[PDB]
RNA sequence: ACCUCGGAGCAGAACCCAACCUCCGAGCAGUACAUGCUAAGACUUCACCAGUCAAAGCGAACCUCAAUUGAUCCAAUAACUUGACCAACGGAACAAGUUACCCUAGGGUAUCUACUUUAUUCCUCCCUGUACGAAAGGACAAGAGAAAUAAGGCCUACUUCACAAAGCGCCUUCUAAAUGAUAUCAUCUCAACUUAAUACCCACACCCAAGAACAGGGUU
RNA sequence: UCUCUUACUUUUAACCAGUGAAAUUGACCUGCCCGUGAGGCGGGCAUAACACAGCAAGACGAGACCCUAUGGAGCU
RNA sequence: GCCUGGUGAUAGCUGGUUGUCCAAGAUAGAAUCUUAGUUCAACUUUAAAUUUGCCCACAGAACCAAAUCCCCUUGUAAAUUUAACUGUUAGUCCAAAGAGGAACAGCUCUUUGGACACUAGGAAAAAACCUUGUAGAGAGAGUAAAAAAUUUAACACCCAUAGUAGGCCUAAAAGCAGCCACCAAUUAAGAAAGCGUUCAAGCUCAACACCUCCCAAACAUAUA
RNA sequence: GAAAUUGGGCGCAAUAGAUAUAGUACCGCAAGGGAAAGAUGAAAAAUACCAAGCAUAAUAUAGCAAGGACUAACCCCUAUACCUUCUGAUGAAUUAACUAGAAAUAACUUUGCAAGGAGAGCCAAAGCUAAGACCCCCGAAACCAGACGA
C-alpha cells in the first residue's frame, strides 16, 4: 500500500498543465495539406542522394612509397 | 530559485545565457583580449546553426505557399480558358 | 491476478496518482449560504360565530380532570345552555384582536376551554367547582366588560 | 492489450477562452515550433522512441525548431507527453546573413537577432 | 487420456498466436476418362521438405468435397507404374517386464554468536450455618489450621552416612462514585470539576566451612 | 529401571611439567529486536579491551525420496 | 575379484577455461526416441554492393472494442541485396486483453507494450514500480521522481373517551387467532402500528390542548 | 576406399626433460603399482634485500573492513564478499610452481603473374599462386582380451 502526497500531486498537475498547452499550440497549423504538398521534395531528395552517394563511394585508401620507405628509418642512427 | 528567472525572461538556469557565461573570464593586464572560450565558440556554432535553419524551414514555408498559389491561378486559368470555342 | 477480483485490486501507482487528482472539488461560496437571509378558517369562522354568540364568557383551567371526570362537567353544564370549547390559543391570540379585545389579550395561554353563555349558571357551577379544591375561575368578559373573579362572585350571586 | 492510441479531433480545436489563456491567435498562427523534451522515452513504447528520434530530441532541454505543418504535428501529437511545445516569435525579423552569428534564444520563446552583453 | 490432418471459439477488424483449453470432424466417396502436354507470373502454415493458384501456348471439346494423408532407401515390374494403422503419422529395416541389490552422471575432540545466581493452590474450621433471601437456601473478607507444590536455605534430630555431602528430614516464603452541562428534567463525563519498593550488597608461605585455574576468607 | 535421586572409589577432569595430532577453515574489525528478502541490508536499541571453565539455542556442518540420460548392469 | 592392455574408452551431464582497452549486441518459431540436446529460421555481428527504409493521408480491406494492414506527403537516416560465420531462447515481473485454476498462489498458458538480465536518483530495505539513460575531471548551477490522509450514531414533553366486548367463524378470542367493512361522536384518539393476556383488564404509537520486544524522534500557529 | 598409370636443434634444464640418483625405497600374497631429492669456491691440505608463516610489536565502542576524507589511526558519512549455476546454492586456509582452442575447403586481406597461373599432376568464362587469419581441459558406471590370485 502506497499513498498519494501533496508533492505528487503537484507534480501530476504542472505536467498536465504544460500538456494543456501543448494541446493548444498543436491546434493551428500555419498550412493545411494540401498546401503543404511537396513543398519540401527537393531538399529531401537532395539529401536522400547525399546518403545514397556517401554510401556509394567507400573504397580502399591510397597506398604511399614514402610510408613504405618511411619505415626504414627505424634505423637512423648519429654518425 | 529559477521560476522567478523564467518570469524575468532570463534563462533559468544562471549557468545558461547572459552576462555570467559569455563574456570572458579574462584578459591581459594590458587590455589586450583574451582568445575566447571554447564553450561560447561551441556555444556560437550551436546559435547559428539554429538560426540558419530557422531561416531555412522559413523559406521553405514561404515559397510553399507561393507554388501553391501559382497552382491554384493556374487552375482557374485552365478553368476559364477551357470554356470557351 | 484476473481483471475482476472479489477484492478491490490494488491500482497501479499511476492509476492511483490519476485518481486522486481528478477528484471531485466542489464550489465554495465566498459567503456560506446558511449565514445569509381550511381546519384554519374553520375555527375562524366557528369560533368567530360564538363571539357574536355569547352575551356573557368565562374561562377555567380544564386540563386537570380525568376523562369520566371532564364527562361529569360536561354533563353537568349540559344541564345547562352554557358550552365549552377546548381550542388552540394559538389561532385565539389572533381572535382578541379581530373581536376588538384588548382587555382580554392576556387572558389566553396554556389550557383554557371555555364556557360561552348567554344565562348565567356559573353560581352554580362555581358549587360544583367548590367540591374540587382546584381548577380556579380565570377572569371573564359579559358584553366588552371584564369579570374579575370577585366579578363572577358580584354577577352570579 | 496496449496498443497505440488515436486522439479526437475535439481535443485540438481550441476555444476563445483558450484565446485568453495563451497567447494565440486563430487568424494568422505561428510558422515555426519550439519542441523540447522534458521526459525520458524509457518506460514508453518504440513507436515514441522512433518520434523522439526523428524530431532531433534525443537530448532533454535542448529546443529545436520545426514547422507548424499537419505532418510535423501529427509526429508531435504522438510524443505530446513527452515534450513541450512553445511558438517561435521574433520580435526583429528573422536573421539576415549580417546578424546570422550574434543570435540567441531566449527563455521566453523569442529568438532576438542582436545579442550584446551589455546592459539597457 | 493422447501423439497426424482439417473447421469454429480463444484470437471481435491484415497475417500470426498457446494449453492434459472449449466444441465439431478426417484417414473417403462420387463423376469423368484431354484427371493431355507445356508455360509467364504468384501464394505458402512462420525454416526446410512438402503444399497450393495460374494467364498465354500446342492439342482437343464446343472435376465436387475441407480434411480425405506418408519422405528416403529398398523391393516388385520389360516398361508405365505399384508398395506401410512406417497412426509414435519428418517415418531406426527388425528389440518386452523388472531391480527394497540396482550402479554411475546430474537435477530438485565446540571455532564464532548467545547464555551460565532477575510465592501459589487445595482441604478443614471460624466469622456463621449470620449477612442476603421470604422458605428452600446460604456469603464474604479477615482469621486460625493441616497439606501439597514451587522458591530459598539448613543438618539438631531421623535416614543414606559419619571431621562432611545429602533427602525421604527440617526451616522460611511479604476503574467506581457523587455532582452535573451540551439538551436548564435526567445523564458514570472520548463535558468540565471533586473523590478513591522495601530488603541484599557497599573498606611469601600455610590453613580454609573459599575454590577447576585465578580469585576470596583466616594466620594474634 | 522408576518415584527421585544420593554418597563414595577409580578413570576422566582441571592445574603444573615433557611430548605433541586431526576433521575444519573465502575474508572477518564475527551483537540484540522488528522488518525485508539475516552477525552483515533498512529502522530502532546496545556497545572499553582481554583470557580461563562450562552450556549447546543458533551459525558452520551422511542416510533417504523423486525425476532425467536416445548412461550402464543384473534378473525373468 | 584384482591387475595390465584396448584407453586420452565414452559422457547431449557436472566442474573449469589464464594480458589490456574500445566498439556492436537479448526473447518469433518449425521439426526431432524431442523438450538437460541439435538442425533450420528469427534475432545478432563484420565486410561489400546498391537504393530506399522508417514515420505515414485521402482512398481501400465480409458476409455470417482498443486497434491493425495499406499508404503519398512530411520528419528523418536508414534499409535491402551480396559474402562469411558464431552465439541466444521454459525468460522473469508489471500494465492491458484473455484461457485453466478457487475471479488462490512468488500457480499454469497465450497476446500487446514496458522494464530487468546495461546507469544513476527515488519508493525503508528493494532484478521487474516511478524518474533517468552514452559514459572523463570540478570543493559550480538548474531540475526530475520523491514525505499518506482520516475519528464516527442523544432526542420530540404530553396524551388517549365514546357507537363497542365491530359483525362472522370461534368455548370467547373484543384493534390486537383469521375473513371483510373499515363509517362514525364531540374539537379530537386508527374498528388500530408495536407489548400484553385462553379471553379479558392493563402498557406504548399516530391524533387532540403548550409549541522473542512497541517500533524513527517528534510536532496542530512565521507568508511556497 | 583402390588400381592401371606417374616417378644437428627459434628442444627441456631438477614440479621441466626419461619413471629414473632407481624400476631402487615403499606398497601388494601375487600379476603389478611405483617415489622423492642436488646446487660453496681456483683451492676446504683456505670453514645481504624477496612468498606464505612468524618475531621485533596483543588488544579499545561500530559492524565485507574499505572509500570520501581529515589537524588527527579510530570516531562522521557512503558502501548486501568473489567465482559459477539458475529469469534474478557451488567452490576456494594461504603461498609458490604447474594447469585448458590443435584443422586453412570456401569467403576476406595482402603480394606476384595475369587469359592465364603453378618448380609436371591442378584449377581457369579474371583467374591462379603464395601468405596471414577458425575450431579446449578434467571427471563415470562400464565392455572386451590376456595374466595374477583359495
Ligand atoms: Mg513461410
Ligand atoms: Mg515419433
Ligand atoms: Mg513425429
Ligand atoms: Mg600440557
Ligand atoms: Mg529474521
Ligand atoms: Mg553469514
Ligand atoms: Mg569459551
Ligand atoms: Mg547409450
Ligand atoms: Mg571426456
Ligand atoms: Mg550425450
Ligand atoms: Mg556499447
Ligand atoms: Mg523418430
Ligand atoms: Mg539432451
Ligand atoms: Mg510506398
Ligand atoms: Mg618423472
Ligand atoms: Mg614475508
Ligand atoms: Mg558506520
Ligand atoms: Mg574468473
Ligand atoms: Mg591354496
Amino acid at each position: 500500500p502506497r499513498f498519494v502526497s501533496l508533492r505528487a500531486k503537484q507534480n501530476m498537475i504542472r505536467r498536465l498543465e504544460i500538456e494543456a498547452e501543448n494541446h493548444y499550440w498543436l491546434s493551428m497549423p500555419y498550412m493545411t495539406r494540401e498546401q503543404e504538398r511537396g513543398h519540401a521534395a527537393v531538399r529531401r531528395r537532395e539529401a536522400f542522394e547525399a546518403i545514397k552517394a556517401a554510401a556509394t563511394s567507400k573504397f580502399p585508401p591510397h597506398r604511399f612509397i614514402a610510408d613504405q620507405l618511411d619505415h626504414l628509418n627505424v634505423t637512423k642512427k648519429w654518425s | 530559485g529559477g521560476q522567478w528567472r523564467l518570469q524575468q525572461g532570463l534563462a533559468a538556469n544562471p549557468s545558461g545565457y547572459g552576462p555570467l557565461t559569455e563574456l570572458p573570464d579574462w584578459s591581459y593586464a594590458d587590455g589586450r583580449p583574451a582568445p575566447p572560450m571554447k564553450g561560447q565558440l561551441r556555444r556560437k556554432a550551436e546559435r547559428e546553426t539554429f538560426a540558419r535553419r530557422v531561416v531555412l524551414l522559413s523559406q521553405e514555408m514561404d515559397a510553399g505557399l507561393q507554388a501553391w498559389q501559382l497552382r491554384q491561378q493556374k487552375l482557374q486559368e485552365e478553368q476559364r480558358k477551357q470554356e470557351n470555342a | 491476478s484476473k481483471a475482476v477480483t472479489r477484492h478491490r485490486r490494488v491500482m497501479h501507482f499511476q492509476r492511483q496518482k490519476l485518481m486522486a487528482v481528478t477528484e471531485y472539488i466542489p464550489p465554495k461560496p465566498a459567503i456560506h449560504p446558511s449565514c445569509l437571509p381550511g381546519l384554519i378558517r374553520l375555527l375562524r369562522r366557528e369560533i368567530a360565530a360564538v363571539f357574536q354568540d355569547n352575551r356573557m364568557i368565562a374561562v377555567c383551567q380544564n386540563v386537570a380532570l380525568s376523562a369520566e371526570d371532564k364527562l361529569l362537567m360536561r354533563h353537568q353544564l349540559r344541564k345547562h345552555k352554557i358550552l365549552m370549547k377546548v381550542f388552540p390559543n394559538q389561532v385565539l391570540k389572533p381572535f382578541l384582536e379581530d373581536s376588538k379585545y384588548q382587555n382580554l389579550l392576556p387572558l389566553f395561554v396554556g389550557h383554557n376551554m371555555l364556557l360561552v353563555s348567554e344565562e348565567p349558571k356559573v353560581k352554580e357551577m362555581v358549587r360544583i367547582l367548590r367540591t374540587v379544591p382546584f381548577l380556579p375561575l380565570l377572569g371573564g368578559c359579559i358584553d366588552d366588560t371584564i369579570l374579575s373573579r370577585q366579578g363572577f362572585i358580584n354577577y352570579s350571586k | 492489450k496496449f496498443t497505440r492510441s488515436r486522439i479526437p479531433e475535439k481535443v485540438f480545436q481550441a476555444s476563445p477562452e483558450d484565446h485568453e489563456k495563451y497567447g494565440g491567435d486563430p487568424q494568422n498562427p505561428h510558422k515555426l515550433h519550439i519542441v523540447t523534451r522534458i521526459k525520458s522515452t524509457r518506460r514508453r513504447p518504440y513507436w515514441e522512441k522512433d518520434i523522439i528520434k526523428m524530431l532531433g530530441l534525443e537530448k532533454a532541454h535542448t529546443p529545436q525548431v520545426h514547422k507548424n505543418i499537419p505532418s510535423v504535428n501529427a509526429k508531435l501529437k504522438v510524443v505530446k507527453h513527452l515534450i513541450r511545445i512553445k511558438p517561435l516569435k521574433l520580435p526583429q525579423g528573422l536573421p539576415a546573413e549580417e546578424n546570422m552569428s550574434n543570435t540567441c534564444l531566449k527563455s521566453t520563446g523569442e529568438l532576438v537577432v542582436q545579442w550584446h552583453l551589455k546592459p539597457v
